[PDB]
């Protein structure tokens, strides 16, 4: 029950035993790690090389085959899980230098500020000026359907976590999955708060479940999410489809355009908070994912096009899937009552053009995918009535 | 390593997709499985396997189209045909030793980039489920010496 | 319309989380499995991402603030016994990869989880063990920055592969949790460790670090234990979920015995060495604490909580204790023999250490104390002696063979514990088996274990060349990462190793 | 250069000197402090009784006259500064238990989250869907005028800080002043960000200064703020006028109704963030101020009505001032282009009715002020065209 | 439309903060003043509320995490010398109210500030000193919770009024900063302290606490010094602003001399007592460090930075050092005499302390050492002795008179420092003056100082009755907050004080 530092004679023995001179000149932690930026970042200092990879895995410091493989001949962490190939799997570095501590800090920030502002909004009673039709129909019915889409993407990342061939990539994927699930929690909590303020509101998830399952509006989104879950085992394919193409088309259009603009122009002020939180989470995830793909795979000095050809094929297939999902989803615009600006066809086409143009300039130009926004937006808008 | 240098060097001559497929196939059969033809190239066989993986991938997508890339094996067999054939073979494999033999040789024959990744992992999952229900059973009951004789292993020193 | 200040709570969010799922046919577990847990499964902890983030962030800052202010102001980084410095070096190096493969295996669990509540619990497990990885890495970082021997922590990841114990730690935590089937992985990655090993391991590390005089580790390890309690609760809940399955009664006990034996076979000697032989101030003999933590406060409670569901206690414990009574000393002899391969610096036990061992372990002297004495008198520490313990072992007829299944170094002639050497011939390759359970495991599943013994890895390779090509040299380029002496004088040089001229003979090839 | 704890012989001497048994049974810090809640709160444990008050100050533990008064006969901290009288000045406790550490934590939260979300919004480029007229005219010209009102309230609290007769009251007043000034900083920073995104926007404060000084719209608000600065020395009067009546009428109506609803219904989404931040800050300040007045002064067992009569007079005068300010301000509604719902007269009257009703039920019922919202809202609306 | 990620910086916000102001006639400083600083005034630090909040919050959590984990794990609260425990008790008690009146005076400054940038700087000062108050209170809280003598910290605020030094500390920090005119308050509340006293005071407290072995205070005091640097910068900027004023050249030097003398007259003896006589382990004599910090590294730099603007150094320093050479010892004798009034427990200097004092202070023995020796041999510590040092002083003809201006206890016959007793009669009330500057200050401004001497406050009041009615009893109700001995045995009881029967005789009334 005595501490070594506090005890007198124990501390004297320790001080007698400790050498007077430092044995190694350099105190730098993992100096051999190549830093992407000018100086070795602390995030790089910890997270990088945390994965023990044998030499037969790209950029593997360790040697020898896996000491215990899966049952059968398949290795535990072999490169057969992925279809893309890179010179080294440790080249990826998150642009935000976001390891566990800053991420959890920022997430506790979101929790604390959301709770405070939510209590303040409840005290002010600003909900009563919201449009009755908007909060009564649109949010309760369909805003709970996007809950299921976010949850579907979240549970989708279950495999990448296990089948990740690197460590920073695994951390980024886990953080993105946490962003998806807590966006879902934000949607559910907003519905609960709205139920708390105004009596008679339906906080149950049965209506969102019916909208997500039996309603044709979200049929394309449901099909895309279900195909994302178990359709493809490849973790690189899962990351690409569920983060760049399908996400930044369908979920980005939905959250940024409809559930934000139509919320604003309908007198809603509670929803923009949650939409902004989801938008920030998506911005961080998109930055990490685009850094991954463009820096490592899309511009690999050796694998080069091989990795790209594959990204082109995946982008084509999942872009078709997301276009079908958007075309099936756009019917909510006819569902909601007509308003000048956003609701009418010209505004919808302009919003689609903006979304597809930013997506193109963000991903397709770097990858090499050739897309013309006109036919895409026309195909999506063909389902609008 | 000299051996790795020589092997990488002789990989450079692989300019044909079918020839590269045959080379990766027989190299896997020779030097990859626990059932092996010769252990002389042990230790260093994994690196050469990765190099030939990369080179075959490079030869892939050079002439191969997207449809074959997504649903056709490199050897020319359909993914669903591979599915059905190997599941049917596993269903008829009553012996655990026969089951492990056929699972390992299937992994030798059709694993990436020979087979598309997604269908390959689905085959692996189904085969692993079958082999777990078929082999994990009664592990404790059979006598150690029973395992020693059934495996065919010959013991040299015991004390 | 009400206007009272209303603050929402995570309870309702967690309540709706169960109903978040929607049911359809094609949804299935991606990985191979023979068990399917109940679609509905309650969790002990009502945890959301936001509440989890707040709870983790509070303690995380707390501990970072403590380490960044108090430890550096007191200068406690330098006021540690160098033996314990090396011991914590290897502990952090091994636990970081252990917790990394823990997040991998928990991700597998979450992939093979049907219940949304169970999925959220598994996600919380994943994030908590990611925190654990980063805390271990941060302990290594602070030791590198402040402790007087930075080299072992600076190149911790790069030089880890050279050591022989690294293969065993890989087999127990790295490949011990991800290679199995998803349910089995859970108990090995979670129950087998959380209950029989991780729960006790921590308290012991804190206590021994407090005894030796390093306050850096305790805080981090206690913060880890905070999440480890939630890990226990999640384990118990997921075992409750996996129950009532017809296949569970047929394979769960076998998987439990497999996981327990595989974890203990290397876990026991590793800690035993890292505690008894890695510290100057010992609080309590390692055999007693190992027995207590692994059996008395683990088996009773867990069989009480699980046998109601049809779980049988492994009977390997009767052999496990007989092994454990000398397995740590056997691995101690092996590690003192193979010190040049390892990264950590080691010190041979002193006369007070020898008498402590003899008083606590009867018969320790006549078996190990002399062996250490003739090692010391043959220029063990002296670089000019050019003496290699492995060369002496080869000259004395005592030759070490590592297991094929557990990859633990094993001396047959110089071990008092149970277990025997077994050599097997299969398709032109010889295999070394050290235990009957390991022999059975290798025999049934030859394709399971293909780990390459380091002896054939370094065959035809001089030891100094292996160290140089493995980045085992110090920053200066003339001395080795590890040293025969804990003292900071007369550090061994690679030219001394060249003069010694140790060559790996393939002991299994015989 | 040797520490007492680490050094062996020094620690041995310390351990020899320290007594074996604790001298006092109770470890509680300031047990004699009467706790408002069931248990002595940690905020109460620190902040309370930090002010040394002589016995001739209500609830004063100390004795004797001030050891150094102002030049002349006026004491440094005499009770002549305030016009209201209470049995004890230490009875006030903030409802949030908000001492310096949680307040600064939450304020750093606001800073960090605002910066992150702001960067994410800049990346998404959602500003381009905003109404051109709205962000071009209304925000740039008049939203910078509310900047000056917030700054005026902030510098107004300069006296209460010095002339506060208590400690928790001083802490609450300082926190409220910090909320006012950083709301002003939020307005300025939002203007700067809008200038950063869209070229040609005017980030200079010259136009807001002209609007605040030479424009008749904000003449009433400017007059009220200027009268608040140096019109009244009494710190209780400053707190009441600048927090309850004038604030919760004019600034509350402005921020909550106009610059939030009209922002939403005009396609704006950046402004609701800053409006929500200001609303939360005002909610905390209002809670603290109403707790102060109602619990201590409005319901003092001894001074009783005396304290109230004074609050009634101050409420009447500053309510007239705020009504005049609102009547002069409402012309911005005719300035902005017509929109159904908020802009038309019926919606404006309903908003005024809501504001005055909540203000009445929050303050006037407890204080005893008798107000009928109909004539008030009619007087304010008479200035609307 | 650009879409690149753009993050705004506080620089632009601070740049527009200067233009935030708008000009009109009726705006004026609310408080009386003769100086008006320039309407435009730049600040060294570009600080906004958000950036300030982030900077303060990071260090605040850091230090709270350190104190809440490391200090309580090491048990360093109990491992302190009780003498230093009482010393830190009184230090925290006095500095908390000092920083509270600091926020009050800085609020006065911000009220009397025309420049918006200067107003923001003053607001940052206010919040920083609020932080300082709460940190001092938290130090007291932790000492009460963990240190073995809780009583002094438990009733720190309630029993503070009984002590005689409390009036002096009130005059120097409490009423020394708010009573003056706004500009004058600035230099006393800011420049006089930040430069001549607070800057050094801190480093000395950290060093001496490290020497004695308490790690709780250093962290908090260093965190305070972090903000104190910004306070210095703000002071320098506001003095730059107050320059170029025609009235400044007529009164600024006089105000500087007033503030410096008023602060030093009580500051020097107070610390001198609390450092030399309040610790067992002394690092360096207090006279040398006081001289160095107050003159060598304060006057040179500040006259270099201010004399360019027309600032003259106070000439009272030549008398200040002569006073300081024995003022701490004079206050030491006064405090050892009036120990029952104070809350802190005190210990008479020991033989090693006596020889240390004599070696460092020539002539300390023949003046003070015997006085302490006959105090010790007359049952100073023994409760059964019933001996009161004030009674002995009255019997020996040495009677203590506190100043009217500074309210410092002063013995005329037993003081070797400069200064003399002066008794003045004004409208039927006698007044005691101890210094020529204090006499002048009282003479010019009789209405300024009306502080009631405790002697007439307790006239006709028995000492034990005063202690009982002042809540000076312990929690048990039978013993006093203060004790003649640092030891935890034979604590004095109020019945012993009753047996002693000390009665206040109004020494000034004579
Ligand atoms: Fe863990
Ligand atoms: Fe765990
Ligand atoms: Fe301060
Ligand atoms: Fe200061």
């Amino acid at each position: 029950t005595k501490r070594g530092l506090t005890d007198p004679e124990r501390a004297a023995i320790i001080a007698a035993a400790v050498p007077d001179h430092a044995l190694d000149t350099q105190r730098k932690y993992h100096y051999f790690i190549q830093p992407r930026w000018k100086r070795l970042s602390e995030y790089e200092q910890l997270s990088c090389y945390a994965q023990p990879n044998p030499d037969w895995i790209a950029g593997g410091l360790d040697w020898g085959d896996w000491t215990q493989k899966f049952h059968g001949g398949r290795p535990s962490w072999g490169n057969e899980s992925t279809e893309l190939r890179t010179t080294d799997w440790y080249r990826h570095r998150d642009p935000a230098r976001r390891w566990h501590a800053p991420y959890v800090k920022d997430k506790s920030e979101e929790a604390r500020y959301t709770q405070r502002f939510l209590a303040a909004y409840s005290s002010e009673g600003s909900i009563r000026t919201i449009d009755a039709y908007w909060r009564d129909e649109i949010l309760n019915k369909y805003y709970g359907a996007l809950l299921y889409n976010e949850y579907g993407l979240f549970n989708a990342h279950s495999s990448v976590g296990r089948d990740c061939l690197s460590d920073t990539i695994r951390q980024s994927a886990t953080f993105a999955g946490l962003d998806k699930v807590d966006n879902a929690q934000m949607i559910q909590m907003e519905r609960l708060f709205i139920a708390k303020l105004v009596p008679g509101f339906d906080a149950s998830t049965d209506v969102p479940k019916k909208i997500w399952t039996t309603d044709p509006i979200y049929a394309g989104a449901r099909g895309a999410v279900e195909e994302i879950w178990q359709g493809i085992q490849d973790w690189n394919e899962i990351l690409w489809a569920g983060h760049a193409v399908y996400d930044a088309t369908f979920g980005q259009f939905a959250r940024r355009e409809f559930f934000q603009r139509l919320a604003t122009v309908y007198g809603d002020t509670l929803t923009p908070f949650f939409t902004a939180q989801s938008q920030t989470y998506f911005q961080t995830t998109r930055g990490a994912i685009e850094d991954l793909f463009v820096y490592c795979l899309a511009n690999d000095p050796e694998f080069g096009a091989h990795n790209r050809t594959f990204l082109n094929a995946w982008t084509e297939h999942y872009l078709a899937r997301s276009v079908t999902a958007l075309k099936d989803f756009v019917g909510i615009y006819a569902k909601v009552e007509k308003v000048a600006g956003a609701t009418d066809r010209a505004g919808v086409s302009e919003a689609l053009q903006r979304v597809f143009g930013d997506w193109k300039v963000d991903y397709a130009d770097k990858i090499g995918f050739n897309i013309d926004v006109d036919q895409k937006v026309d195909a999506v808008l063909a389902g609008f009535k | 390593n000299s051996t790795r240098t020589e092997w990488e060097g002789k990989i450079a001559k692989l300019n044909s997709v079918d020839q590269a497929t045959k080379f990766i196939q027989d190299f896997r059969v020779a030097y990859s499985s626990p059932f092996r033809k010769s252990y002389d190239l042990d230790v260093d066989y994994q690196y050469i396997e990765r190099k030939i993986e990369e080179r075959l991938s490079v030869l892939k997508t050079e002439k191969l189209s997207v449809a074959d890339l997504v649903t056709k094996a490199t050897t020319g067999e359909d993914a669903a045909a591979v599915e059905a054939a190997w599941i049917a073979k596993m269903k008829a494999a009553e012996s655990k030793y026969a089951a492990e033999r056929i699972h390992i040789e299937f992994r030798q024959l059709y694993k990436p980039p020979v087979l598309p990744v997604n269908v390959f992992l689905r085959t692996d999952a189904a085969l692993g489920t079958i082999l777990m229900e078929l082999r994990n059973t009664d592990y404790y009951a059979t006598p150690l010496e029973g395992l020693r004789k059934e495996r065919g292993v010959k013991v040299l020193h015991l004390q | 319309v009400n206007r009272a200040p209303v603050g929402v709570e995570p309870q309702e969010v967690h309540k709706w989380l169960q109903s978040f799922n929607w049911d359809f046919k094609e949804n299935r577990t991606k990985y191979a499995t023979k068990y399917h847990m109940a679609n509905q499964t309650k969790e002990q902890f009502k945890v959301i991402a936001k509440e989890y983030a707040r709870m983790e962030a509070a303690k995380d800052e707390r501990q970072f603030g403590t380490l960044l202010d108090g430890l550096t102001r007191l200068g406690a980084g330098n006021k540690v016994h160098p033996r314990w410095g090396e011991t914590m070096k290897v502990i952090s190096n091994f636990l970081e990869v252990g917790e990394y493969n823990a997040i991998a295996a928990s991700a597998m669990l979450w992939d093979s989880a049907t219940a949304a509540e169970q999925k959220n619990g598994y996600l919380a497990q994943v994030l908590d063990e990611i925190r654990h990885t980063h805390q271990c890495a941060f302990i290594n970082h602070y030791y590198s920055k402040h402790y007087h021997d930075p080299a072992g922590h600076n190149d911790a990841r790069r030089t880890r592969a050279i050591g022989p114990l690294w293969k065993g730690m890989k087999r127990v935590f790295a490949d011990g949790f991800i290679s199995g089937d998803a349910v089995e992985c859970s108990v090995n990655l979670q129950l087998v460790g959380e209950a029989c090993f991780t729960n006790p391991l921590i308290v012991a590390v804190t206590e021994w670090a407090s005894a030796n005089g390093d306050e850096i580790t305790p805080t981090v390890f206690l913060s880890v234990e905070t999440d480890e309690l939630r890990h226990m609760a999640n384990g118990y809940q997921t075992v409750v979920s996996i129950a009532n399955d017809p296949a569970a009664a047929k394979y769960l006990n076998t998987d439990l015995n497999n996981a327990f034996w595989t974890q203990q076979k290397y876990f026991t000697p590793a800690l035993g060495y890292l505690f008894e032989y890695g510290s100057k101030f010992k609080v309590e003999p390692w055999v007693k604490t190992w027995n207590r933590w692994v059996y008395e406060d683990w088996g009773g409670i867990w069989i009480g909580r699980l046998g109601k569901y049809g779980v049988e206690s492994p009977r390997s414990l009767r052999d496990a204790k007989t092994d454990a009574y000398w397995a740590h000393h056997d691995l101690a002899l092996a590690a003192y023999a193979l010190w040049p391969l390892g990264f950590a610096r080691l010190a041979l036990p002193d006369e007070e250490d020898q008498e402590w061992f003899e008083a606590n372990y009867p018969g320790w002297a006549d078996h190990y104390g002399k062996i250490y004495n003739e090692w010391k008198k043959l220029g063990y520490e002296d670089p000019k002696s050019g003496f290699i313990p492995y060369a002496w072992l080869l000259a004395n007829g005592h030759d070490v063979y590592i297991d094929r299944v557990s990859q633990v170094p094993f001396i047959p002639s110089l071990a008092k514990g149970s277990g025997s050497l077994r050599v097997h011939e299969f398709n032109g390759k010889k295999h070394s088996l050290t235990d009957d359970w390991g022999e059975r495991m290798w025999l049934s599943e030859p394709e399971r274990y293909e780990c390459h013994n380091l002896f054939e890895q370094y065959e035809g390779r001089e030891l100094s060349e292996v160290i140089a090509e493995g980045h085992g040299v110090r920053s200066d380029g003339k001395t080795l990462i590890a040293q025969p002496h804990v003292r900071g004088d007369n550090l061994w040089t690679l030219e001394d190793i060249k003069r010694a001229g140790c060559v790996f003979p393939n002991p299994l090839a015989k």
